[PDB]
């Protein structure tokens, strides 16, 4: 496990080129997540 | 004996509905094309579950409180989504540093996406590993998938352009 930056919590990283992507986080302490819902699915194969 | 239920949700109910519609709403193609987590528009939500765990919450709302002093009384709490190999580990024990992965972009930490189908690439390990159990297919239609809806503290973010 590596420290945040100092004075930080997390980390965003922003989607710079890809214009449809959103956000990916990263925390560095298990204990700032929750696992509020498991979610059970299939992909669905396009038509 | 973890001190972990799971509810499960109906169909009819608006908490149900709201993170269907959340999973299903924030998927995205990948520059990839698919291959590790497979070619897909949408998902068949097949059951959600509600994750209860007495001391687990309690050891996140702590910490909650803890970074949200350290930020002017703000958590900056979001809900990500979570995919591993490890959810049953994470929903019994919770998070822990067996569930960073020490080789990511921004450091030895746990990975949260905002894109539903992101998570979904690391369902079966990073990269989609070799895919499903039975058919080792990363793009396996029939097997059965889980991701986690969590709940995350972010607190003052470090912005990393990328
Ligand atoms: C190493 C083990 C424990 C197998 C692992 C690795 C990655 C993920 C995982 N990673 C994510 C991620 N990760 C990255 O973008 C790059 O891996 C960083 O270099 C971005 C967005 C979402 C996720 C996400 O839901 N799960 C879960 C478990
Ligand atoms: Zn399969």
């Amino acid at each position: 496990m590596a420290h945040s930056p100092p004075g930080h919590h997390s980390v965003t990283g922003r989607p710079s080129v890809n214009g449809l992507a959103l956000a990916e986080y990263v925390i560095y302490r298990g204990e700032q997540a929750y696992p509020e819902y498991l979610i059970t699915y299939q992909i669905m194969r396009p038509e | 004996g973890s001190g972990t239920i799971l509810i499960d949700l109906s169909p009819d109910d608006k908490e149900f509905q709201s993170v269907e519609e959340e999973m299903q709403s924030t998927v995205r193609e990948h520059r990839d094309g698919g291959h590790a987590g497979g070619i897909f528009n949408r998902y068949n939500i097949l059951k959600i579950q509600k994750v209860c765990n007495k001391k687990l919450w309690e050891r996140y709302t702590h910490r909650r409180k803890e970074v949200s002093e350290e930020n002017h009384n703000h958590a900056n709490e979001r809900m990500l989504f979570h995919g591993s190999p490890f959810v049953n580990a994470i929903i019994h024990k919770g998070f822990d540093e067996r569930h960073a992965y020490i080789g990511g972009m921004f450091g030895a930490g746990i990975y949260f996406a905002e894109n539903s189908s992101k998570s979904n690439q690391y369902v079966y390990g990073i990269g989609g590993g070799t895919g499903c159990p039975v058919h080792k297919d990363r793009s396996c239609y029939i097997c059965h998938r889980q991701l986690l809806f969590c709940r995350v503290t972010l607190g003052k973010s470090f912005l990393q352009f990328s």
